[PDB]
């Protein structure tokens, strides 16, 4: 079972906590990081709202604008987990 | 706001 | 001198070329991806206006929801770049 | 547009 670690949020504790349940049911079902990313992406799109961006992968940097209260960062397990609304 | 982010890997 | 491969791209052919320009300029002055992103992501923002976002990476897969003819993701080398504006 | 992307490695 993976470890949830977040890096960076600015973002209601209810909605991280979906976040990162959002991607464990992702890591569940999908391997593919572009697969992660879609499912989690469409799930916030439709429990939070348009629109939202997600990355997902093991080695990358990112700079984005985001609306605040609408952006998190983290980790599950080995894969790290983008997550925002465009600012 | 605009911020980083940066794999730890 | 690195090789530009552009995988996806939903943008003008003048704006690919300096996007190409932009992240080449960055991987001389940066070796960090978020300030290759961050570079990348602020000239796009100057040379053709806000809002702009950019992943840099060799592992990470993405779903994101652009602009019409705002979109690109290429390599540079070994490394990956998205570039886009929110749809 | 949505559209994904997806790293060769």
């Amino acid at each position: 079972d993976r470890k949830a670690v977040i890096k960076n949020a600015d973002m209601s504790e209810e909605m991280q906590q979906d976040a990162v349940d959002c991607a464990t049911q992702a890591l569940e079902k999908y391997n593919i990081e572009k697969d992660i990313a879609a499912y989690i992406k469409k799930e916030f799109d439709k429990k939070y709202n348009p629109t939202w961006h997600c990355i997902v992968g093991r080695n990358f940097g990112s700079y984005v604008t985001h609306e605040t209260r609408h952006f998190i960062y983290f980790y599950l397990g080995q894969v790290a987990i983008l997550l925002f609304k465009s600012g | 706001r605009s911020t980083t982010t940066q794999t730890d890997m």
